[PDB]
RNA sequence: CGGCCCCCUGGACGAAGACUGACGCUCAGGUGCGAAAGCGUGGGGAGCAAACAGGAUUAGAUACCCUGGUAGUCCACGCCGUAAACGAUGUCGACUUGGAGGUUGUGCCCUUGAGGCGUGGCUUCCGGAGCUAACGCGUUAAGUCGACCGCCUGGGGAGUAC
RNA sequence: AAAAAGGACGGUGAGCUUCGUGACAAUUAA
């Protein structure tokens, strides 16, 4: 069964960007929608939408620059079977800072920058180069 | 496979009629399959193989229209 | 395979209309009735293992309602044991 | 300054069968038609006229074309439209390594230069019957092949391809070596090796003079 | 630009073509084995010249001409089209032999033997059975003496699932 | 005369939507049958696998009933 | 698992909907099923056929071949729980261009037919990207991932000794 | 009562063993 929407989320963008979709569908969460609204910032995606009350869709614009994927590589890090928690010390740089680390910390999900500016550690979500 | 010769029939022609129906109907086939007793695994072999083959056959009856030779 | 009459017949007096065929209850009561019936049949051809196999599945989904039920509103499950043949 | 009526009854938007398709060419394909594919015009025109503004451009700065075409329904069509522009053509059997190669087949390019030199002067005295039978021969099969490129001298400065399926091997010696190819890419070819796409009907006589009378102007008007 | 989709549309109203439908195909050039034919499609067609070559085998088509050719595929020949006129010709030898049947015209064939109901005919090349007391209207007893002659005969039944034409000079 | 019974291979039982094949009709299932009793192969007659397992049920209760020979043989 | 028929009975799939409202996935130990051979008891016995006997072949022939032939193969009721028990690929879910065939549902369209356009289930063969040591696999993955379990760490000794 | 794309032809072998030990690999570039 699904047991991990985020995961699911990863494999979504992964696999579209590799197969040159312009679009990508998905069922939505809240969770969901904070990571595509965290993304639009650092422009790893054109945008986000929903759609749906009952039953919301996610639905995410995909980007490329030259006909190649602008998501080169994303791998899950705290997993329903392992979590990670990092002290905010201790913090992981993803792609020697050019890319970002989603952290779940006590103010809301926000990249390892937002988190390191805030003095604030929390869950590893995932790491996007 | 039971052949009756009718009236102006040369018995040549007859025999070659006869030779077509038991050809047609497999017999002299069916009897090499029974006269020994065959396995119920090898068997299931040779009829995949030659399915196979059979597969192959369609591949070439057709893609193969195509290159030159000379 | 169980008769139409009985199926609308069950539905009645453990639904609360004729149109409440998936409650917990409901599903409860027809795997039972399907248990109760295979049970004559099963007693003899003891070798009928492909059947067999059928009503342990039936068994091992009844398993799973009765404790999903047990754990919400309690009170129900308990009516619903002592009205039905069921130990446990 | 082709125009999509003058397309459109050559044939350009016919496709291949449904058999043959590649999935590559879905953004250039309009539809299916009794299964056969269709391919949208309304995409090829602002791009085809891109690509021959860019040919322009090359035939401007003194650019060197080559037209490749092996199909014996446009052989001959790629041969007299090189000869007008003056330009360098295939039409015979491609032979592997004009362009990784070309240090090489030069030799083979100079062979025939003497060998038309030579044959003219030399042959009419020393004939001797079996030596002069079996060079004619050999000239044939080099010219009948060669004989578009024997003045052409170096590396070109852009390539023209017919059914970039059937030629797959020139577009890739010229990926290799970074030349840009204008390749005619129908619904069962590879896009992929190609830098500048042309979306047509690469079997009909009708459709390509359309394409070659249509590059032809364009490269003489850069010329002058 | 008139939209690609009109455009389209307009093409096949003028063309009226389909695998089961008539071609009505340009002569482009003829050769020595094949003539190349042009029918609005997406190839030109080397058709044989026997095909468009009469019955007796005299070259009827020049450059240029018209012909209402039968269509055979698109381009599954190697990405090629086929094109055919034996099959129009066929076609125009069953559709006068429903007019025999119909208008009530002839068609003229030969009697090529003897079976136990009746006589088998030939009508340019199909089988026909010609019924042996309904040959001719004087009963003669002996009605072998027309077999062998070129005769006259109308259509009573035509039967495609055999190709058998029975058929009657009454 | 005129003897012939060209088969382009077509389903003559789907002509008519036939929801099962009857064992007690004889005369259509007999074209189907070889001489030599024996069930035609669909390779040869172009019938579809749904209509041919009614064909060969029908047939062989037929063939039980002593409607048709098994063999010709007897 | 393959003649036909009856009685009892399991599962799968599809159409239009309604109902319950996460009730789910996996599973150590545990339990059940589990080809053939074999074992126990009671039946049955044609054909075939371990063992065995004779005749051949060979230097020898405890074999291959030939003539015979017992257990067994069959039935009833128990036991054994092993197989190259193989797709040598554990289960579940999502995602990642296509083509053909087979089988089985179902929707719509001058049903116009020996038609056309869809939409489900299962299955076979070509193969793209990707993956792979390679062979190859390739929407039924051996691709990209997630959940859980089993299991491996040089060959032999040894799947053996206690 | 035909047109190859061929449906398939069964015809068949008696027996004819084993090659001592270690060593032909020998090298590489600036
Ligand atoms: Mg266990
Ligand atoms: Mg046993
Ligand atoms: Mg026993
Ligand atoms: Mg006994
Ligand atoms: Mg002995
Ligand atoms: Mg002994
Ligand atoms: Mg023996
Ligand atoms: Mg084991
Ligand atoms: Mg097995
Ligand atoms: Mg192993
Ligand atoms: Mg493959
Ligand atoms: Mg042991």
């Amino acid at each position: 069964s699904m047991q991990d929407p985020i995961a699911d989320m990863l494999t979504r963008i992964r696999n579209g960007q590799a197969a040159n979709k312009a679009a990508v569908t998905m069922p939505s969460s809240k969770l969901k929608v904070a990571i595509a609204n965290v993304l639009k910032e650092e422009g790893f995606i054109e945008d986000f939408k929903v759609e749906g009350d009952t039953k919301p869709e996610l639905e995410l614009t995909l980007k490329y620059f030259q006909g190649k994927a602008v998501v080169e590589s994303i791998q899950r890090v705290s997993r329903p079977g392992l979590r990670i928690y990092k002290r905010k010390d201790e913090l992981p740089k993803v792609m020697a800072g050019l890319g970002i680390a989603v952290v779940s910390t006590s103010k809301g999900v926000m990249t390892d920058r937002a988190a390191r500016q805030a003095g604030l550690g929390g869950e590893i979500i995932c790491y996007v180069a | 496979p039971v052949i009756k010769v009718r009236e102006n029939e040369p018995f040549d022609v007859a025999l070659r009629r006869f030779k077509r129906s038991c050809e047609k109907a497999g017999v002299l086939a069916e009897v090499r399959r029974r006269e020994f007793y065959e396995k119920p695994t090898t068997e299931r072999k040779r009829a995949k193989a030659s399915a196979v083959k059979r597969h192959a056959k369609k591949l070439a009856r057709e893609n193969a229209r195509r290159t030159r030779l000379y | 395979s169980l008769s139409t009459e009985a199926t609308a017949k069950i539905v009645s007096e453990f639904g609360r209309d004729a149109n409440d065929t998936g409650s917990t209850e409901v599903q409860v009561a027809l795997l039972t009735a399907q248990i109760n019936h295979l049970q004559g049949h099963f007693a003899e051809h003891k070798k009928d293992h492909h059947s067999r196999r059928g009503l342990l599945r039936m068994v091992s989904q009844r398993r799973k309602l009765l404790d999903y039920l047990k754990r919400k509103d309690v009170a129900r499950y308990t009516q619903l044991i002592e009205r039905l043949g069921l130990r446990r | 300054t082709v125009s999509m009526r003058d397309m459109l009854k050559a044939g350009v938007h016919f496709g291949h069968q449904t058999r043959y398709w590649n999935p590559k060419m879905k953004p250039f394909i309009f539809g299916a038609r009794n299964k056969v594919h269709i391919i949208n015009l309304e995409k090829t025109v602002p791009m085809f006229n891109e690509a021959l503004a860019e040919l322009n451009k090359i035939a401007s700065r003194k650019g060197k074309i080559l037209f490749v075409g092996t199909k014996r329904a446009a052989s001959e069509a790629v041969k007299d439209a090189a000869l007008s522009c003056d330009q360098f053509f295939v039409n015979h059997r491609w032979l592997g390594g004009m362009l990784t190669n070309w240090k090489t087949v030069r030799q083979s390019i100079k062979r025939l230069k003497d060998l038309e030199t030579q044959s003219q002067d030399g042959t009419f005295d020393k004939l001797t019957k079996k030596e002069a039978l079996m060079r004619t021969r050999e000239l044939e099969k080099l010219e009948n092949s060669l004989g578009g490129i024997k003045d052409m001298g170096g590396l070109p400065d852009a390539l023209f391809v017919i059914d970039a399926d059937h030629e797959h091997i020139a577009i890739k010696e010229a990926n290799n070596l970074g030349i840009p190819v204008f390749a005619i890419v129908d619904t069962n070819s590879d896009p992929d090796g190609v830098d500048f796409v042309i979306p047509g009907n690469d079997d009909a006589i009708r459709a390509v003079t359309l394409y070659l009378g249509a590059v032809a102007a364009t490269v003489r008007e850069g010329r002058s | 630009t008139e939209s690609f989709a009109q455009l389209f549309e307009e093409s096949l109203k003028e063309i009226e073509t389909r695998p089961g439908s008539i071609v009505r195909g340009v002569v482009v050039a003829i050769d020595k084995d094949v003539v190349l034919v042009d029918a609005g499609l997406k190839s030109e067609s080397a058709i044989p010249a026997e095909q468009f070559k009469n019955a007796q085998g005299e070259l009827e088509i020049q450059v240029g001409d018209e012909v209402d050719v039968a269509l055979d595929a698109v381009e599954d020949g190697f990405g090629e089209t086929l094109l055919s006129r034996e099959k129009a010709k066929r076609h125009e030898a069953w559709i006068t032999l429903e007019k025999a049947y119909e208008d009530a015209e002839t068609v003229t064939g030969v009697i090529n033997g003897k079976v136990k109901g009746g006589f088998t005919v030939e009508l340019n090349g199909i089988r026909a059975f010609l019924p042996g007391s309904l040959v001719d209207v004087r009963p003669v007893r002996d009605t072998l003496h027309l077999e062998g002659k070129e005769l006259e005969f109308k259509v009573i039944k035509l039967d495609q699932k055999r190709n058998n034409v029975v058929v009657s000079r009454r | 005369m005129a003897r012939y019974f060209r088969r382009r291979k077509f389903c003559r039982f789907t002509a008519e939507g036939v929801q099962e094949i009857d064992y007690k009709d004889i005369a259509t299932l007999k074209n189907y049958i070889t001489e030599s009793g024996k069930i035609v192969p669909s390779r040869i007659t172009g019938t579809r696998a749904k209509y041919q397992r009614q064909l060969a049920r029908a047939i062989k209760r037929a063939r039980y009933l002593s409607l048709l020979p098994y063999t010709d043989r007897h």
